[PDB]
Formats: C-alpha cells, structure tokens, sequence
C-alpha cells in the first residue's frame, strides 16, 4: 500500500503511552535506574489514575499552544527508495487481500460442526491460535466463518481462540507493483523541566521496544532503527527554556499498488488447417 | 506388587530379596462371547440362571420344552465352530425382574423366547441399562410364524434401538431326533445368536449359511433390499446354483443410519465393544512453545520411532490451559459389504 | 552421532592388543584371508559345476610409529636375527574400545617380515607381517 | 497498515530455537544445501541429455556473541574437547516470531567446528557449524 | 534494562572524586608529570582534609551559579543502536533476576552447617570469594542464605568472605527483548585558572581508568572509549575567562525489557481416535 | 545498573594468563577447533545416513605488541632457533577479569610459528600460533 | 613436546654412523628383513598345521646427497670397479642422537648395488644397498 | 541394456548368441566410417557405486574391419 509512518506512530504511541501512564509499577520498573527523587517526582506528577498533570502527543506546526510541561512532538522526516524488484513485481495474487487482522472468537456447535465466526470475510487464514488440525478434522473456511468437525472434538464445544487472518476485497487477479522505501520520523519529548525530558526519553524508548512486536510493524514498517540526539534547549527566550532530546525512528517499508489484470483465459482450442501450396 | 522377603522387616545385618513377579502375569485377554437364553422349560428351577456346557447336561436339568429345542438350535446352526458355553434360565407379565439376574452373568448376546413386543421392549431396556454400565450387551429378536413387511416395519420402528436386531423369516429345522420342527422366527433368531456367539470377536454373520430345511416365505431381491434398508435381517434362498442353500443377507440393526457404522452394523458395534486402546516431555525444558512446534516435535519423534520400527496430516494438537491434547487418527478393521469390479476390454496385436 | 550410537566401527572405537597389553601408536592393521577356492569343470559344459575350498591361508599386517621404548623388538614380538628361532606363536586381538569385548582374534601368528624406515623430517615407522593359523570371533 | 500479500522475513521477524529455548544474541544463521547434480553426456551430441541427483549435502552455520552464561559450551551444544564423542544429534528450528510457527527445521545437526575470537575493541564472538541429515518445513 | 549513562557517571564520579581529593599521595602520584609549582599549588588548594577550596560535579543547565573555580559539568550526548539480536532476543530466563551485587559476609555455625547470610534473596550465586566447594561440601542456596557443611570445615567457623550474587524479583518465565546502543556523554572541568583545568583533566582521566574495573561498567556500559577536546575559553566576556578541556566518554550498552510469558505447559496427554471412514 | 541475565564478554572483561602471569598488551586471541566430521553414505539413497567424528584438531593464535621486555622470546614461550626443541608444553588460560574465574583452558600448547613485523609508522607486532592437545572449561 | 620427552623417534633424534664417524647428509635409510616363513600342509585339513622359518635374508639401503668430499667412494665404503673385491664387510649403526647409545646395529654389511644421478637444477644424489648377515639391538 | 537388447550374455545364453556387426557412423550423413565384422564377446563387466551412474563395459573380438558395410 501507500503508507504514512507519521500517522502510524501517532496512532500507536498515544494508546500505549496512556496505558503505561495509568499503570504505576510499569513506570516504577522503567525508571529504576534514575535518581530516587526524579523517579518519585515523575511518578507522583504524571503517573497513575489520579495524575493531575498529563502528557500529550501530536504533530508539529499546530496553530495553538501546547502542553509544554510534557509533550511528544512527532515530525515526519526524510526517506529514499532502497531496493527494487525485477519488473517492480513486489508480489502477485489470485484474490485481492486486505489488511492482516487478529480477532478473539469462541467456538459454537452448528449441525455437528464446530464453527468460529469472524467479523469480516476471510481472504486467508494464517493461524487459529493453539490448534493444528488433522485432515480428519475436515477444516474448511467459507465466507466469514471457519468450520471444524464436531465428532471427535465435543470437549471443545465452547473453546475460546484468537484467529489471525486477512480480509479479502474482491475476487480478482493482479500484480502488486511497487518498491521498498527507508524513511525517518523524528520524535522529541518537550519539557521545561530537564528531568521530565529525560524521563520522557526513557518512556519513549520503552514504548518503541514494546512496539517492535506489534503486527503493524512486523508485517510492514520493518527494521526499526533508533538514533538519539543531544539534550538541548528547543526554545531559549521565554521566561524559561524548553528542553528536549530528539530521537529518530527509521523504518523500511513497501510502497505499492494493486495493478488488477482483467484478462483471463479459460479455454485453449486447437484447429488443423491444410496447406495445399 | 513387589514382594519383600522376609515379609517381616529386619534391622540387624541381613540380606533381603525383593521379587518382581509382574513380568509374568497373564490371562489379561478378553471374555468369550457367552450366549444367553430365557424361556419356557419343564424341570428346571424357575428364575435360576444355569450355565450349560453340553446338550446332555441341558436335557439333564431342563426337559420337554422349547428352551431345550432352543439350546439344540443354538449348537446346531454352527457345527463347524466351537460349541461354547450357554447361559439359560427357565421362566415360569413383567420380565425385567428376571432379566436383572443376568446382570452379573458375563454374557454378551441374549434372546427372549417370545414374540411379544412388550417382552422385546423390556429386553431392549435391559440391554441399555447394562451396556451404559461397564458390561456391554446386545439382543436379537424375531416375529411370529408369518408377519407382513408392513408389520415388520412397524415392529422395527417401535423397537428401533442400536443394540437390537429383528429377524423376519421363519421356517423348519430338522432336529437331531429327526423331527421336522416348524418354528417361529425367534428360534431363527436363537440360531443367529448362536452363530454370532460362535464367530470370532468382530466377525460378521452376513453371507454365513443357515442350516435350515425350509422357509415359510421366500423374498425376492427387491423385498430383501427393502428389509435390509429398514434394518431388518432377512434370509435369502440362493437359487443361482444346483447347490442351493440359505444365506444370511446382512447383520443390520433396527437403528439404521448411514452416518455411523457402529450403530448400523452389529459386527462393528461388537468390535467397538471389545477393541483395546493403547511418553512425556515437560515445558520446563523449553522457554516457550506452541501447538505448531508441539506438532513438529511429536512428528519428529514418531518419525524416528517409525524409522526404528506417522502422517503429519493425521495428528491433531490442541493446547488449552497449560495442557496439550494430541489426538491421533487410527483405522479399525471392518468387513467388506461391497465389491466393485471395473472390467476393461483391451485388444492386442499378436505378431509372428 | 555419539560414539555409543555409531553403527560403523571407526579407528577410535577399536583397540589392538597383544598378550593383554594395548599396542600403542598403532597406525594401521590389514587382515587378508584366502580359501584356495577352485572351480571344477568337465566335458559337456563350459560352466563350473561347483566350487570347492582347497587351502586356507591368511596374513595380518601391522604398521606403527616406532617408539623410543616398547617397540616390537623391545617388547619381544619381533626378531632381528637368530632370536626368531626362539620366538613362539602369539595371538593378536582387535577389541572394542568401550567394552573391551573382543571383536577379532588372530590365532597362532608367526612373523613373515619386519621393516623399518628412517627419514630426515618424519616420524620413524615400523611395519610387521605375520602369517596366522586361524581367526575367530572370540578369544582362544 | 499491515499486508500479508507481500511480506519478507527480517532479522526481527524470526526466532531461532534449540531444544525449545530461544538462542539469545544470535547474529546470523546460514543454511547451505547441495544435491550433487551431475550432467549426462554421450557420443553423438555435445548437449547434456539428462541431469541426475547423486549426493545430498548441507550445513547450518551460526554466529553468536559469547554470553557470560548459556554459551553453546555451557548449554552443551558445542564441545571443546573429547566430550564431542558424547553429544547426541540435535534439531535446530527457525520459527516465525509472530505466529510461533516453524519456518524451517534442520534435523540431525552434528558439529563440524567451533570458534571463539577474543579481541580488544569488540564483543567476543562464537561461531559454530553443523552438518545435518535433512531439512524440512511443515505448513 | 533502560539505562541513564549521565546519572551513572554522576553517581560514580562524585564519590571517587571525593575519595581521591581526601588522599594526598594519590594526587601526588597523578600529578607527577606536571610542573612542581602547578602540582604543589593544586595539592595545597584542593587536596587533603583541610582543603579550603572544593571541586563540584553536576549536570548542565542549572538555574544557579556554580563553583567556577573547579567544576565538572556532565552533559548527555548522542547515541545510536549498533547491534541487534535475531528476534530481538537479548536473553531468556526462568527466574526474573535483578541487579548484580557484591556484599561482605561472615560464616556462622548453624545446626552443623556453615551459613553465609545475604541482605536479599539470592537469584543466582556467581562466586563465594576464595572458596571452591567440592560435592562433599553439599553446597546449597536457600532464600537469602548460602549454606555449607560444617563437618570438615570447623576451622572456618568464622571465615570472612565476599559474596557476588544477583537479586531475584520473582519466579516467572520470559524473554529479555532489546538491543545494544552506543552512547556518548561529555564531561568538562571548568576553571578560571588554566592550570586547574589541566589538573582536573588529569584527575578525571585517572578516575575513568579506575572506573573501568567497576562491576557497573563490567556488566553494563562496556567498551568505554575516550576522546579529548582542545583547551579553550568556555565563556569569554566576564571580568575573566572560564576555561575547560572537554572529554567525550562513549559506552556500549543494552536497552531491553522483561517480556514475561504467562503460558506454561505441565502435561502432554495422548488419545487415539478411530476413523471408520 | 548491572544485570547478569544478559551479558557478553568484551576485550576489557577478559584476562589472558600464562604460567600465572597476565600477558600485557595482547591484541587478540583466536581459538579454532575441528572434529573431522565425516558423513556416511551407501547404495540405496543419496541421503547421509550418519555422521562420525574422526580427528580432533585445534589451534590458539595470539597477536601482541612487541614489548621492550617480557616478549614471548624473553618469557621463553616463543623460540627463535633450535631451542624450540627444549620447550615443554604450556597451558594458556583465558580468565574472567572480574571474578578471576577460568573461562576456557587450552592444554598442551606447542608452537607452530612465530612472527615479528618491524614497520616505520607502527608499533612492532608479535604473533604466535600454538597447536594444543585439548581445551576445557570448568564451572 | 621436548626432544627429551617425545615418545616416538624422529629423524632428528637419531644418527647414522659407520666406523665410528657420523654419516653426513643422510637422507633416508630402509631396513628389510625376511625369514622365509613357510606353512606346512597335509592330507585331511585345508589349513596350515604350523609355520616354520627356513632362510634369513636382509638388506639395508642408504640414500644421501652427494658431497664434494667424503662420499662413499671417497671414504672407501663403496666401490666403482675391481676394488669391490678388496673391500671387506662393515658394521652400520643407527644411534640415539642425545646419548650416542646404539639403537640398531647391522652386522657384516656387503654392497649389492651403487647408484648416482645428475640433474640440471637439483642436488646430486647417492644411493647404496648392502646385504647384511645379522642385526642386533647392540654393537658387536 | 546390452543384456536387455540381447547383445550381451550373462550365462548359458552366450552359446545361443551369434556374431554381430558394429558400425561407427558419420552423425551428419549416416555414412559408415568403420564397420567391425563378426564381433563375438570376450568379457562383460558391471560396477555399482554409492553416488555415481552405473557403468557397463563389454569387449568383443572380431574377424575383420572395413571402410564399408558388409
């Protein structure tokens, strides 16, 4: 697909940041190496459900004033194409497949089959969690349902699973045409307190490490590489300075389009014609 | 268990011998398929289950009655097979209280010597009550001296049960006294029960012969198919040869279902009633696992074992709640009911 | 595979022994055996009607690096001169290195020849050949 | 956005597992494989008439930073001395990190050589090479 | 763990600097190559328990005035990730282990065992100083105690040892996920006297050499690499100039998180199911 | 912060010791090891049936800056001339710098070759290679 | 291992000596020995009943680089013409280089053949073969 | 094979063979280059190896040779 690393990072960082900040022992583990007073002051101010201060995330160049006490500024950077395929063919498909998804589901009995229901039509099934079927189990997929023989499996009549699958758009042939790009985004934790900037740096590094395992950047946005700048005053001529430490996140990812092929051939036919010269 | 010698413990200096006998124990094999009968007799003490081992003992205890003719047929239909034990009881109305007495007599097939449908329902209920317990059983029953196909269908539908079979035909047996004894169809059911008891575990009475002199009714192929499809056993008069004989068409059961052999066909039900069923490594040896690597591990193991001594398509793994169930498919021995021959006529160039 | 699990014997899995002491520095051993098998022919066919055994013969050759002590000459298993007449026949065993179970015995070995070679920049070598009477899967 | 229709494996996407433990700090794995493909020639043409497979061979080579604990020597998979004679064959699994699903199995690995390099401006490196009996994948 | 090289350096330098400055012959050895008058003036001013002047250490950008006579300014610099593991698996553990520790202890008799007591639960014992136990000695560890058979060892009933060990957090499985970073910190010895700046440079180099042997940067913060700047005026427009010579300390270290695994499997079970086809 | 659960050896973490003296200014040590692993083949399949170990071999190579005193020649471990014939085997220990605990021992080292390079813009370099009888670690 | 500690002899650990002077430039020496060992057979068995020694024979071959002086011809240990008739038998010793203890004596050596080769770009070579009467672990 | 085509013998069947002509022929024109006349087998040999193609070798004695076919 076409991709937007900045909007991915914003969407991914915001919930993760919230869920760490609402959970005191995570911060208590992340900041174990800092000075005791720095740790306790940060945990008192920003952390837990009762926290009176708050962190914020957003893109650069807003028209309004931000929470300069603690704010992650996201800042889309450079990139370049790095590797190309022969014919620019990144892949080919017989059935137009959408995004990868993971969904929780439960088995139910139906007509002496077990079935799992999924919210969308299954374009491909990658994994039913914790199950490997035998041929006897007569595994079949149909529409948005996975179906599974009941006879030997009655103990599992309400078994709970996670389905990893991917959507289908439509039944069509085509070529995925495109290339790989290596692209940079900068993130900086702004604070007018230097110890807050240093803690926001630690929290962001933890978040990015945790992010490396996510399906989003396992399937796309691969090879996350991190670089770190000096701590410096970002703005120097207010009533106080604003400090930050930049980090650069670099990703390798595919830019591509679905070139559908309308041509289809369903019968050869043969004829002999005679040359009398 | 391991035996200590001496039995008494000792603490002063001594030797002691511990004996492992467990490498020699035996007799672990099956029961034989003892046959069971209930019906009218003279002489015997009513409602007492007698073991019988030969016809002389039968005529010594029982006399002058249809139970002794039944015991005769029960050993006369299978002369080329082992004449095994029979259990029999003179019954002097409810029959359950009597049938209870068989509950702990180790016999597998029973036949009531009665055509009354209440009796058959009682016997089916008894077979159910036993077989849902630890001691499986089956029953065979028959009609009167001549019943129509629609009567037989009505009876089978009323008595539709996966452990009861109905036999349609009735006929005449030559007894060892030379009497041409005309008998109702439930004595033919006794004869089939005797044969089925004589056959091996998971042999089948289909296409076995019946040593009967004549039949009251001869069914043509369409009627044999009708009765077979309805789960009713019928006897064919084989006419395609100068050596004519009577043949048991099939071992069908009054519960008929295409979706499960074990309830449709008596012999595979018996096999399931008598079949026998036959290593651990624990996750602390590894940091994390999944059903995929469990499957691949157990496939590598059984690949090594089968090389020293299984298809990846035929093992299923489920992991749930720190527990992994590994389920193999296995293939039991059935018996042929259909043979399909495709005959292709080619032609060939000879040359000389 | 573990040495306990190899299906084939290898040089490390076996020992060579004489008079109950291991032969050190053994480089190779070669055992040969002939039965004199002769085909019988007769008038009326071009083909052998049967084969018959006539004369057993066998030789065992051993080659070693020459040690400064406990050579065959030093151990008294070889001869240089008249002393050959005062030797007597010996049994040579090839033995499982793990279990010390015998693999092959050669019985009644008697020396045929004995050979030495000296070189500027190499280890000195000994080679000895014995004829023997019989061989067996077991010790005498 | 995450798409399956195109995806490649990467150093972060793949676990290496031995005896059900992941190998920490593994730097590379190299699998090589050969079939001995021999061409058939005859009097009457210069062209190859056929190709035949005659001898399978393959190796798996692993480079790793030498940890202070759970080295290949401490794990027992490597051997420094005569105890190589007492190591049974082991199976090396390469596994998808997301799905925990086996990508390729190397069966019957047996060590050819083992190296350690101690150097003054660098982390110490283990490297080991195994011959293996076969490789397979299951899906 | 997540780590903070700047706070490590501050915590490590301050006590070492104090303990050198309170010890005259150490300075007399460090400054042996300097001019006699430079050496004696520095030793008179800053050194020994009676020293009327003092050195100071702290981070950059304070809001107050510093001791510009002699002050080590610590200044967190750049870094970049350098080496990654396959699957980002830095290690794996069966028991969550804390920091490495070294503690002095003495043996005591208890119930015909010798025991050493340690302040914290022993997650792993690395070394009992100057002892290698035989199997006969029946070495066992339990909770926060090490225990050792008395019978043959009665002469050692009060033996004094150092225990090197590491804490345990809890009994849980997981993967240490992370990567290696190479990171820079700058340190500069500010003085308005140039000869004091040169002596502070010498003392700092001595301190860093001594630091290389510490457990902190043996286990973490490995491969210390030093670079040195020119001596120059840091500030030039007071009543006097302030001079300093920067040094850059570069460290290689691991950033990682404990991803605990809750899944555990404690029994396989086997079943045969029959296919009648 | 200092963690044991992950740690790697580095040039600063490891002492090299010979006869109970540390070797100053050692620049690298390279240990190499080989077992002669030979594959077994037979009529009836192209696959290897088995692997066997047949011949152990290994070497330790050390590079060092040539000091003005206590060279390998001055220490006597190296040999320049016929006196190589009078040097007994020596054991080389690689030892943890913190714990003073032996990481790996090379036993029965015997010199293969010895080099010195004199060059105009560089420090002089010693390099030496030993064959050894076995290696081991103890824990 | 030190030369004093090697278990195997090597070319540097041994010397070749004739008439009490060391043979310089010696490249190789090869010593061969045969006993005529013959197996006895009889009617009733296919197998040798025993082996017996019949005829001792042995030869010592020495090969050297030809020196400009003190060749075998110059030292009088070899012959080119009639002078062979005026030679007499000699003893050749192989000797421990450290201790000068004798390792092997060959007694009563007499020359069989003597050979020379000249080449464009190589060192000149001598080879000589003696038959000998007996050998011993000790000097005569 | 020679055994399958009947140009070689394994046992008694050698007695029922008869002499054959072997031609070496120009691949372009199929003109004969050499004929060997009246070939009769001397020996026949086979070798089997773990990881190689199986080989046949056969030797015939012959009566005469010519630039032309018989």
């Amino acid at each position: 697909a076409i991709t937007s690393v900045d909007s991915y990072l914003l969407s991914e960082i915001k919930p993760r940041l919230n869920t760490v900040l609402e959970n005191c022992y995570i911060i208590d583990e992340v900041l174990k190496d800092f000075d005791y007073q720095t740790r306790e002051s940060f945990k008192e101010a920003f952390c837990g459900k009762n926290a009176q201060h708050e962190v914020t995330v957003g893109f650069n160049f807003p028209k309004f004033k931000n929470n300069y006490e603690a704010h992650y500024l996201i800042q889309l950077g450079q990139g370049q194409e790095t590797k190309n395929s022969l014919g620019s063919i990144q892949s080919s498909y017989f059935e137009a497949t959408g995004d990868t998804l993971v969904e929780s589901s439960t088995a139910i009995r139906e007509d002496d089959k077990l079935v799992f229901t999924v919210s969308k039509p299954i374009g491909e099934l990658i994994k039913v969690e914790d199950i490997e079927f035998a041929k006897y189990d007569n595994l079949q997929v149909e529409g948005n349902k996975v179906s599974f023989k009941y006879q030997t499996n009655e103990d599992y009549e309400n078994y709970n699973a996670n389905i990893i699958f991917t959507e289908k758009k439509n039944d069509s042939k085509g070529l995925v045409k495109g290339f790989t790009v290596e692209e940079q985004v900068t993130v900086v934790g702004l604070s007018f307190n230097v110890d807050v900037a240093r803690c926001l740096d630690a929290v962001l590094k933890m978040i990015l490490i945790s992010m490396r395992d996510s399906i989003e950047e396992q399937q796309t946005f691969q090879l996350q590489n991190l670089s770190f700048g000096d701590i410096a005053p970002i703005i120097e001529d207010g009533d106080s300075m604003i400090f930050g430490r930049p980090t650069i996140i670099k990703y390798t990812s595919s830019l591509d389009l679905d070139y559908t092929i309308t041509q289809d051939i369903n019968k050869l036919t043969f004829k002999e014609r005679k040359d009398w010269k | 268990a391991v035996e200590p010698f001496p039995r008494r413990p000792i603490t002063r200096p001594h030797a002691s011998i511990e004996v492992d006998t467990s490498g020699i124990g035996g007799s672990a094999g099956s029961s034989e398929k003892v046959f069971c009968l209930i019906g009218q007799a003279e002489g015997g003490e009513p409602n007492t289950v007698y073991e019988l081992r030969n016809y002389s003992q039968a005529k010594r205890l029982f006399r002058s009655g249809e139970l002794l003719d039944a015991i005769e047929l029960a050993w006369g239909s299978n002369p080329n097979y082992t004449a095994g034990r029979i259990l029999a009881m003179r019954i002097e109305a409810t029959w359950a209280d009597k049938l209870d007495k068989f509950a702990h007599e180790g016999g597998y097939y029973i036949v009531p010597l009665s055509s009354k449908q209440s009796v058959h329902a009682e016997v089916a209920s008894f077979v159910k009550e036993r077989s849902d317990a630890g001691e499986p059983m089956r029953a065979i029953v028959g009609g009167g001296f001549n019943e129509s196909k629609e009567q037989l269908f009505g009876r089978q539908a009323s008595l539709s049960n996966p452990r009861v079979s109905l036999v349609a035909n009735s006929g005449t047996f030559v007894m060892d006294d030379g009497r041409k004894n005309h008998v109702p169809a439930y004595m033919v059911a006794v004869a089939l029960g005797g044969l089925a008891s004589g056959l091996e575990i998971g042999e089948s009475i289909t296409f076995k012969p019946l040593r009967v002199s004549s039949l009251d009714q001869i069914y043509e192929s369409i009627d044999l198919d009708e009765l077979n499809e309805n789960g009713i056993i019928s006897i064919e008069f084989v006419r395609n040869r100068t050596n004519t004989f009577f043949r048991i068409v099939d071992d069908v059961t009054t519960f008929n279902d295409k979706s499960d052999p074990v309830k449709a066909e008596m012999a595979v039900g018996e096999a399931n009633d008598f079949l026998v069923s036959e290593d651990q490594f624990i996750g602390t040896r590894t940091i994390n696992t999944s059903a995929s690597i469990i499957k691949d591990f157990i496939q590598s193991y059984l690949g090594r074992k089968k090389r020293d001594n299984f298809p990846a398509e035929d093992v299923q793994v489920i992991v749930e709640g720190n527990e992994a169930r590994i389920s193999m498919t296995v293939y039991p021995i059935r018996s042929f009911k259909k043979i399909s021959v495709s005959l292709v006529y080619k032609q060939q160039t000879l040359q000389a | 595979a573990s040495e306990a699990k190899q299906t084939v014997h290898t040089g490390n899995t076996v020992l060579l022994m004489i008079k109950g002491k291991p032969v050190g520095r053994a480089q190779s051993a070669s055992g040969q055996r002939e039965y004199g098998t002769t085909g019988v022919y007769e008038i009326g066919s071009i083909m052998p009607q049967e084969h018959v055994y006539l004369r057993y013969e066998g030789t065992i050759t051993v080659e070693r690096l020459r040690m400064k002590k406990e050579n065959f000459a030093d151990l008294g298993y070889a001869s240089l001169g008249e002393e050959i007449l005062k030797k007597d026949i010996i049994d040579i065993l090839v033995v499982d290195n793990l279990t010390k179970q015998v693999i092959i015995s050669y019985h009644g070995c008697s020396a045929n020849n004995y050979n030495e070679t000296w070189q500027t920049n190499e280890i000195v070598t000994e080679e000895i050949e014995f004829s023997y009477l019989t061989a067996s899967d077991k010790a005498r």
